[PDB]
Parts: C-alpha cells; sequence; structure tokens
C-alpha cells in the first residue's frame, strides 16, 4: 500500500472565531514518523507554522503563533489535530500536511537537516467579513484610441464578486485566439475584480457582433452583453 | 534507554565506527543487541543482529562483507564497524533490544523490540 | 463485524468458567441429599476433569477440518441442556450426577479448545495481544463469580436444586448469537527433543505442582471453614467472601510477578526462574499457618489465605516466557499442548479424590464427633504446603540449567535456518 | 531568523547552465534543503542534506557548498523545469523557509502597446470611476506605469495585475486600474497614462479628454 | 559626469566594428546601460541592453545572432562587437544610461552617438 495524507477541514470562517484541521494517514506505523503542519499565502513562499511528535511529548510552534494554536494527536485512529484560535485576517491561505521524522530536534546538526518527504493535498481557508453577492458587468468599448496597426482591442469588466472563481468566454466560445483573462485582485471593500481584452482585426469591427458572457456559479447566474462602440 | 555514539561525514571508501551503551549499573546480558536503519524515502529495514552466548551474528544481504558487529559486555557495550561506503547508505541507525533469538530471517521483524534508542546519522558525501 | 466478535467470545469464556464451581459452593448439600460421603465428594471435581482432558485435543483436531461457529454453536447448547436436565435427578441415584459432570466436561473443552484461534485471526499482529488479555481476563472473574452465584440463589429459593437452573438459559442465548455476529474465518519426531530439555521438564512438573495445589484447596476450603464455624460454637457468608478475595488476587500477582521480572532481567540472566521460586516458598510459609490460625480467629485465617493467593498465582505468566526462551519456534505448537495435558493427568485428575479418600480414612478409626471431623478434613489438607515447596525446589533446578539451554537452542535455530 | 536567496528572477533558455544560491545567518554551514514547486500543485523534495539526491530525481539536478552559501545546480535545462525553488534550514526548535527563485523563457526584446479605457455608461452610471490602462505584448516583465490627473503625478490609489507567460508567444501584459468616485471625476479635463520600459527609448503617454467626442 | 563614445566609421559589407563607450565622474558598477541606433530618416530604435553583472544581456529582434555587447568595471566601459555587418546597418549609434536601480528604464544620460557607414 502506497502511502497517502489527507487534510480535511476548510473552508470559510468569520474573524475572532477558531477552527479545527485533521490529518488521516494511511499505509505507514504512525509512531515512528512525526508530523508538520505548512502554510502558503496566495502571493508569498512557505511558512512553517506547526509540529508534533507521536508520543505528544514533542511539540512546538512558530514565532507568528506562539499561543493561538493548539496540537494535538490520536493514535488509535492514525490522526492529527490542529486547532487554531483567534484568527485575523492576515491568515487566508493554503494549508498542507506532512510527514516528519519524528526525532529531527535530538540530531539536527552541521551536516544532516533531514527534510519532509510525503507532502498531501492542502486545504484552503478564508477568513473575510463579506457576505456573498452577484457580480457586476461593465463593457470596454473600442474607439479610435484602441486601434493601433490595424488590430483594435476591446474588453468587459466584472466586478465585485464573492468569493472566486467566475468563468468568462466571448460568444458562447466563438472565439478562441487572442482572449486575455487576467487574475483575480482583492480591494480595500473586501470583493474581487477583474476584466477580459480580446484583439480583432480593425474591419472585422464593422459587422460581426460580440458577445461578452460570465457564468458564476454560487450565487446561480451568467450573463450576457454586447460590445459596439 | 541506550546511547549511541559517533556518526558524521565520510568519503566513499572509508570506514566509520559507532558504538551503542548502557548507562549506569545496567547489564543487558539476557539479550538486547541489534542494529536498524532508516532512509527519508524508504521504510525501516534491520542491518544486523548478535545473540547472547556464543557470539553468532547474522547480518542482511545488501551489506555482507561490508560490515561487522560486536558485543563487549564486561564495559556494557556494542560496537559496529562499516567498511567501504557508498553513496546509498546515508541514512541514520538504531540499537535495539529484543527477546527472540538470532536466526536468519527474523531480521525484519522490527515490532517486537523492547528497548529502543535514538539513533544517530551518517552521510556520504562525493 | 469485530467488536461484537470479541465481546461474544468474551462473555462466553465469563459463562464457561461460571459453570465449573458452582458444584463447589452447594457441596455440603449434596452429600447430604443423596447418602454420599466426601469419598463420592471428590469424585465429581476429579471426573469432570477427567473428561476435559480426554476431550480437548480431539476438538483442537477437528477444529481445522470443519467450520467452528457450529462447533462452538452446537457445544454450547449440549452443556447447556445436559446441565439444565441433570438438576431433576432423583435421590437413589448418583451415577447419574456422575455422567451429568462428565458431558459438561465435554462441552466446556469444545469451546476452550475452538474459540481463542477465531479471537486471534481475527486480528494482526499489534493488536492482537490487547484483545487476547481480555479475553484472558475472564478467568478470575467467573471463577468468583461461581461461589458467589451458587450461593446467593441456593440461600434465595431455599433448595439448592435451583442453583443448577439459573446459568444454563443465559447460555441458551449465547448459543444463537454466535450464529449472528461473528464472521466465518511428524509430531513424535519433536518428542525424543522435547525430554532431553532440562527445563521444559522440571517446569512442566513445577506448573504440575501448582496445579494440584489450586485444584485441591479450590474445591475443598468453603466446607472446612462450615466446619471451623460450627466447632467453634460460632456458627452462609463464608462461600462470598472467598469468591471476591480470588476475583483481586489473581490480578495483584498477575501484575507483582511481571514487574519483579523487568528489575531482574537487568541485574543477571536467571530472573524469571528465581523469582517463581521466592514466591511460590513464601506462599507455603504463609498457607501453612491458616490451620493453625482458624483454631483461635478467623479474620486471621482470611489474612494468610489472602496473601497466598497472592504469591501463588505469581507465575501464572512466567512459564510461557521460559517455553519461548528454551525451544525452537517449529516445536513450539507441540510442546505447549503436551504441557497442558500433562499438567492435569498429575494435578487436578486425582487431588479432591485424594484429599476426601485420607479425611475418610482416617475419620473411620476415631469416634464421629463434629470435632473430629474437623481435625480430619485440617490433617488431610495438609499435603498442599509440601507440594508447593516441592515445585519451589523444582524452579531452582531449572534455574540451574537456563544458560546452557539457551545456548542449545540458539544453535540449534541457526543451523536450521 | 532569515535567509537570502539570489537571484531571485532568472531567465534562461533551453539547454543552458542554471545556479541559484541560498546564503544563510545560522549555525549549520551544511545543513540546508531544496525544494521545487509548480503552479497550484504540491512541493516535491528535490535535494537533502545539501549533497545526497533523493529517490527518483533525475540525475541532471546537482548541489554543492561553497564558503558559508550554498547553491544548487541545473546543467541540462529542460522544458519540463521552470518552477520556483526553495531553500530550508532547521537551527533549533524552529524550521525556515527562504523566498524563492524564479526560472522563466529568454526571447528578444518586444515593446508594449499602450490602450487607455476610459469609464463606461453603466459605470458611470453607479457613481464608480473605474479608469483602465493596457499593455500587451511586451517583455520583459520590468515596466512602470505612471498616471497624470491634469499634469499632477497621482499614486496611492492605482493597483496593478500581471498574467503568466504566454504559451504560444512567450510575452507578458499588464492591466493597471485607477479608481476614484464621480464626484472627483467630474473635477478633470484630460487624464494620461504614461509608461516606460527597457525598450523604448522616449517613455510613451496616451490622453484622454472628458467629454469630448 | 561625461560619456564619450568611439570606435564608428565606414566598413566595409559583411565586417565586423567594436564600438567602445566610456563614462566619466560616475560608477557604471550598480548600474545599466543599453544602445540604441537612428537611421537616417528614420527614429532611434533599440539594439541591446546590458544590465549588472550576473543578469544576462538582451538584444533586439533585427540583430539577434550576430551582435555582442560586454562589459568592463575595472576601467568603466562598455564594448559592443557587430559582425556580419550589411549596408543598410548605415545610422548613428547612441549610448546611454538607465538612471534606476530595477531595470525600469529611466534614460536619463545620453550620448553624442557615432557614425556608422557600410558601402563598396
Amino acid at each position: 500500500s502506497e502511502v497517502q495524507l489527507v487534510e480535511s477541514g476548510g473552508g470559510l470562517v468569520q474573524p475572532g472565531g477558531s477552527l479545527r484541521l485533521s490529518c488521516a494517514a494511511s499505509g505507514f506505523n504512525f509512531s515512528y514518523y512525526s508530523i508538520h503542519w505548512v502554510r502558503q499565502a496566495p502571493g508569498k513562499g512557505l511558512e512553517w507554522v506547526a509540529y508534533i511528535s507521536s508520543s505528544s511529548s514533542y511539540t512546538s510552534y512558530a514565532d507568528s503563533v506562539k499561543g493561538r494554536f493548539t496540537i494535538s494527536a490520536d493514535t488509535s485512529k492514525n490522526t492529527a489535530y490542529l486547532q487554531m484560535n483567534s484568527l485575523r485576517a492576515e491568515d487566508t491561505a493554503v494549508y498542507y500536511c506532512a510527514r516528519g521524522y519524528q526525532y529531527w530536534q535530538y540530531h539536527a546538526s552541521w551536516y544532516w537537516n533531514g527534510g519532509l518527504d510525503y507532502w498531501g493535498q492542502g486545504t484552503l481557508v478564508t477568513v473575510s467579513s463579506a457576505s456573498t453577492k452577484g457580480p457586476s458587468v461593465f463593457p470596454l468599448a473600442p474607439s479610435s484610441k484602441s486601434t493601433s496597426g490595424g488590430t483594435a482591442a476591446l474588453g468587459c469588466l466584472v466586478k465585485d464578486y464573492f468569493p472566486e472563481p467566475v468563468t468568462v468566454s466571448w460568444n458562447s466560445g466563438a472565439l478562441t485566439s487572442g482572449v486575455h483573462t487576467f487574475p483575480a485582485v482583492l480591494q480595500s471593500s473586501g470583493l474581487y475584480s477583474l476584466s477580459s481584452v480580446v484583439t480583432v482585426p480593425s474591419s472585422s469591427l464593422g459587422t460581426q457582433t460580440y458577445i461578452c458572457n460570465v457564468n458564476h456559479k454560487p450565487s446561480n447566474t451568467k450573463v450576457d452583453k454586447k460590445v459596439e462602440p | 534507554q541506550l546511547v549511541e555514539s559517533g556518526g558524521g561525514l565520510v568519503q566513499p571508501g572509508g570506514s566509520l565506527r559507532l558504538s551503542c551503551a548502557a548507562p549506569g549499573s545496567r547489564r543487558f546480558d539476557y539479550y538486547t543487541l541489534g542494529w536498524f536503519r532508516q532512509a527519508p524515502g524508504k521504510e525501516r529495514e534491520g542491518v544486523s543482529c548478535i545473540s547472547t552466548v556464543g557470539g553468532i551474528t547474522n547480518y542482511a544481504d545488501s551489506v555482507k562483507g561490508r560490515f561487522i558487529i560486536s558485543r563487549d559486555n564486561a564495559k556494557s557495550t556494542v560496537y559496529l564497524q562499516m567498511n567501504s561506503l557508498e553513496p546509498e547508505d546515508t541514512a541514520v541507525y538504531y540499537c535495539a533490544a529484543g527477546r527472540e533469538m538470532c536466526a536468519p530471517m527474523m531480521l525484519g521483524d522490527y515490532y517486537d523490540m523492547d528497548y529502543w534508542g535514538k539513533g544517530t546519522p551518517v552521510t556520504v558525501s562525493s | 463485524g469485530r467488536g461484537a466478535a470479541a465481546a461474544i467470545l468474551s462473555l462466553g469464556n465469563v459463562l464457561n468458567y461460571l459453570d465449573r464451581y458452582t458444584v463447589a459452593g452447594v457441596l455440603l448439600d449434596i452429600q447430604q441429599h443423596f447418602g454420599v460421603k466426601d469419598r463420592g465428594a471428590g469424585l465429581l471435581q476429579s471426573v469432570f476433569i477427567c473428561s476435559f482432558m480426554v476431550a480437548a485435543p480431539i476438538f483442537g483436531y477437528l477444529g481445522d477440518r470443519f467450520n467452528r461457529k457450529v462447533i462452538l454453536s452446537c457445544g454450547i447448547f449440549f452443556w447447556s441442556a445436559v446441565t439444565f436436565s441433570s438438576s431433576f435427578i432423583p435421590q437413589q441415584y448418583f451415577w447419574l450426577l456422575v455422567l451429568s459432570r462428565g458431558l459438561v466436561g465435554i462441552g466446556e473443552a469444545s469451546y476452550s479448545t475452538i474459540a481463542p484461534t477465531i479471537i486471534g485471526d481475527l486480528f494482526t499482529k499489534n493488536t492482537r495481544t490487547l484483545m487476547l488479555s481480555v479475553f484472558y481476563f475472564a478467568i478470575p472473574l467467573g471463577s468468583g463469580l461461581g461461589y458467589i452465584t451458587g450461593s446467593s440463589v441456593k440461600q434465595a429459593a431455599g433448595d439448592w436444586h435451583w442453583a443448577l437452573r439459573v446459568s444454563p438459559v443465559l447460555g441458551m442465548i449465547t448459543g444463537t448469537l454466535i450464529l449472528i455476529l461473528v464472521p466465518a474465518t511428524s509430531w513424535l519426531r519433536d518428542m525424543k527433543a522435547l525430554i532431553r530439555n532440562r527445563s521444559y521438564v522440571f517446569s512442566s512438573l513445577a506448573t504440575s505442582a501448582v496445579s494440584f495445589a489450586t485444584g485441591a484447596l479450590g474445591m475443598w476450603i468453603p466446607l472446612y471453614l462450615h466446619r471451623a464455624q460450627v466447632v467453634q460454637k460460632t456458627a452462609a457468608k463464608d462461600s462470598l467472601i472467598f469468591g471476591a478475595i480470588t476475583c483481586f488476587t489473581g490480578f495483584l500477582g498477575v501484575v507483582t510477578g511481571a514487574g519483579a521480572t523487568r528489575w531482574c532481567r537487568l541485574k543477571t540472566q536467571r530472573a524469571d526462574p528465581l523469582v517463581c521460586a521466592v514466591g511460590m516458598l513464601g506462599s507455603a510459609i504463609f498457607i501453612c499457618l491458616i490451620f493453625v490460625a482458624a483454631k483461635s480467629s478467623i479474620v486471621g485465617a482470611y489474612i494468610c489465605i489472602f496473601v497466598g493467593e497472592t504469591l501463588l498465582f505469581s507465575n501464572w505468566a512466567i512459564t510461557a516466557d521460559i517455553l519461548m526462551y528454551v525451544v525452537i519456534p517449529t516445536r513450539r505448537a507441540t510442546a505447549v499442548a503436551l504441557q497442558s495435558f500433562t499438567s492435569h493427568l498429575l494435578g487436578d485428575a486425582g487431588s479432591p479424590y485424594l484429599i476426601g479418600f485420607i479425611s475418610d480414612l482416617i475419620r473411620q478409626s476415631t469416634k464421629d464427633s463434629p470435632l473430629w471431623e474437623f481435625l480430619s478434613l485440617g490433617y488431610a489438607l495438609m499435603l498442599c504446603p509440601f507440594v508447593v515447596v516441592l515445585g519451589g525446589m523444582f524452579f531452582l533446578a531449572t534455574a540451574l540449567f537456563f544458560v546452557s539451554d539457551r545456548a542449545r537452542a540458539e544453535q540449534q535455530v541457526n543451523q536450521l535456518a | 531568523i532569515q535567509m537570502t536567496q539570489s537571484p531571485s528572477s532568472l531567465s534562461a533558455s533551453v539547454g543552458d547552465r542554471v545556479t541559484i544560491t541560498c546564503r544563510a545567518s545560522q549555525s549549520v554551514s551544511s545543513a540546508v534543503a531544496w525544494y521545487q514547486q509548480k503552479p497550484g500543485k504540491a512541493p516535491k523534495l528535490l535535494i537533502y542534506s545539501a549533497s545526497s539526491l533523493y529517490s527518483g530525481v533525475p540525475s541532471r539536478f546537482s548541489g554543492s557548498r561553497s564558503g558559508t552559501d550554498f547553491t544548487l545546480t541545473i546543467s541540462s535545462l529542460q522544458p519540463e523545469d521552470f518552477a520556483t525553488y526553495y531553500c530550508q534550514q532547521s537551527s533549533s526548535s524552529l524550521i525556515t523557509f527562504g523566498q524563492g527563485t524564479k526560472v522563466e523563457i529568454k526571447r528578444t526584446v518586444a515593446a508594449p502597446s499602450v490602450f487607455i479605457f476610459p469609464p463606461s455608461d453603466s459605470q458611470l452610471k453607479s457613481g464608480t470611476a473605474s479608469v483602465v490602462c493596457l499593455l500587451n505584448n511586451f517583455y520583459p516583465r520590468e515596466a512602470k506605469v505612471q498616471w497624470k490627473v491634469d499634469n499632477a503625478l497621482q499614486s496611492g490609489n492605482s493597483q496593478e495585475s500581471v498574467t503568466e507567460q504566454d504559451s504560444k508567444d512567450s510575452t507578458y501584459s499588464l492591466s493597471s486600474t485607477l479608481t476614484l468616485s464621480k464626484a472627483d471625476y467630474e473635477k478633470h479635463k484630460v487624464y494620461a497614462c504614461e509608461v516606460t520600459h527597457q525598450g523604448l527609448s522616449s517613455p510613451v503617454t496616451k490622453s484622454f479628454n472628458r467629454g469630448e467626442c | 559626469v561625461q560619456l564619450q563614445e568611439s570606435g564608428g566609421g565606414l566598413v566595409q559589407p559583411g565586417g565586423s566594428l567594436r564600438l567602445s563607450c566610456a563614462a566619466s565622474g560616475r560608477t557604471i558598477s550598480r548600474y545599466a546601460m543599453s544602445w540604441f541606433r537612428q537611421a537616417p530618416g528614420k527614429e532611434r530604435e533599440f539594439v541591446a541592453v546590458a544590465r549588472r553583472s550576473g543578469d544576462g544581456a538582451f538584444y533586439a529582434d533585427s540583430v539577434q545572432g550576430r551582435f555582442t555587447v560586454s562589459r568592463d568595471d575595472a576601467k568603466n566601459t562598455v564594448y559592443l562587437q557587430m559582425n556580419s555587418l550589411k549596408p543598410e546597418d548605415t545610422a548613428v549609434y547612441y549610448c546611454a544610461i538607465d538612471s534606476d536601480t530595477f531595470y525600469s528604464g529611466s534614460y536619463d544620460y545620453w550620448g553624442q552617438g557615432t557614425q556608422v557607414t557600410v558601402s563598396s
């Protein structure tokens, strides 16, 4: 049997609360290995978070969370649990659980450093105070100022949606070349926004009709719009 | 428990000696001696074991002719000597104590050992 | 699909040991109802153990060739029905009660042999031991519950008869639930070796001595205490107290022995037989004081029996370790089974009958009075300390040859492997 | 307790030599590990103990020590090897990670094409003036965009977004959004987006006159 | 702070030339520079850019595989080698300095340039 680590417990939580994450392991003896919890912010590097060994006598936390997190284990079901208390805004991230070596502290030195070998897939954790809302779509219409070299660009702007993702297309899949979609960007209010831009030959602006089409699943909406000067 | 000492970094073709000792007045002459190893991506396999009375030793197949294990219960120590290391041997070594008898095909049973150590690392560079 | 099997088989073993000692706690009544003497009073347990001894290996064999759920259900129903029907015999027959005990022995042996194989095969390497231990913790609890149930029901109803009719119906339940919950799953050459292993022979004889002591005392003591309370003009709580003591003592010994081993294994390599011998001699010293304490004060007798029971059961968890320390692996299946047979052939097969025979032969040459009945039983039971002391010397004798035996064993295993 | 890696973004073609340096301040001097990570997937262990090669990793990777710095090296770069690489240290009851370096694909320099996108009628309907300035089909990544509102430099109220590398043309595209209230928008006459980049011999500006048609 | 360019002139088709650019009063160890060209009747266009040590050097669309740019921090000098020259390469070449530390392209300091004629 191959080694598998599965995370569970992700989702959305308001500020001031708490949550519980679980890492379940299968395919190896639990008592000879340690368990690490690691996190990644959407746009930054990795940051070590927590450490637990099998016998609950060796546990450790990083400086940025000292006092807020608690860590525990259960060897009857091969499970590890991390309890997060007093969350804030800077905690939105993706979490992974990985396998240690169960005594890395005693024999880490000048020349060994060991390593973490088997990782899982991780779960997403969002901390925001907004409520669900539907996107608004606006046009970005071409003109003489958007025509250069025989090609003119035009777009549609999707604003104020939560949470991600949204799916965007043009003319129900008719146009497949020269379409650029922009990654979601956060704002000061707490909602997302993006825009889509395409390029077409100038003379083609004479007759063909271009429809921006937006599908948003959680709020159950599908919107069409036409972009003409 | 037990205490293991030695360990470090060696070049290929070298040799290295580790020791495993019982602190204090404890004796471990009933039966207590075998060596195990573990690597960063493979399961824990046994390397060698030595018996109570007659000095009978048994090794694993991948390490025959390169390792030697020795016992000395006048000073409560056990020694392991390694020659002709290769980049494949980079791993952590452990000392363990149990009751079953030194025999072929009993090396790999690491679920019945009574006392375990904490282990020391050996690294081979190039 | 596993926890239910574990629980049901555990309760089955508790019933197994609860339906052996219901005879003892009412023994005084049977002797009067049927017009028999002590010589016939011991015959019941003697015949029971003889039947169990002859029965167990055969069902051990058949357990590997037909299905096992069927055999468990058939055996439990068999001894339940026989023990229910035996309680209706009239006052002019005794061989019918003897035959009843024989049949109950056959059924109990069936169950006791075939349960452990299932409860072991339905689990893996790391967790087998915990549930096997929970299974085996049914011995002392059922042993005490035997006396307690017999005395309580007999006192409550007003006739000893219903003492043998409350248990079977509960068995009648279990006989169905195992058919519902649990899922289906060259010895001669060995002998020429085992009898040449000195530690094995001496340990077997020592365990035989322990079995002699346990069987005799466990059957007979409550009647002795009744006669004591009568002669001193102080007189049935007697059967209850004893039961309680058992339900505790069996645990303490099994702990203390183990603990005293883990220390002495770190100062030398002769730990196990030395611990057992010291405990056994201490047990003899305290046991031989019951027969002097009973003639002055009864609480002293109870304290003495408590200490004796504690020190006597210490070697219950050590002899298996010796056997697996001095025998090559591919013989263990043989080397275990033989021992158990021998442990019954010189032990509980003929102990209670012999005690009764000596007591009757003493009494036939003296006047019939309560006092001389007391003295007859008391003088007869004096053989138990003698045999305990003899077993202690046997453990010393195995402690001598322990090391050479281990050396030979390692040489054999490596030569074969 | 923090390390430094250099360089933070390096570009190299297929078939060249790549070297990355992780410099430490903690007292191990040989205890750093190396990890690889691709967009949207969990990271994989690549080298441990600073010299040893993990089970299954391709042989072209190598690692070594020099002074108090550590080096990771790829000799024959392949199309399946564009990702982010990390160095790990462990000094005490803490374990720390680095900052990562990224490897990209190189080509010939291409100037951006600049467009200005004014508010739409529906955008002005709700009172949020969202003006977009678009840069298309350029290389390399670094390029500076500046907003001018009636000859004034404005800052602190704009956001930027850049895309990944194109799968066919290997170029980037940038979108800068400036957000104002309707009242703030109505108080001006001329807006301008200015961009400066390596391939531009002079900064190029595009202008927009409010209300003109 | 001054900038001196040299090495221009007339060359036969297919030849090679080594232009040199030198700076005075400014340290070029921590800055980047660029080469441009201006044809008669055409606007000045990109040729190549040279960054700090360890950051490589970038070339333009037209002359990829023919031109090379290099630095000499000891003498505060940069060099540009042109090979496989053609008659159309006739133009005035210019050397410029970027003032921003992160390679944003702030060309504040310009040079006089030099003539490059290819004919036979």
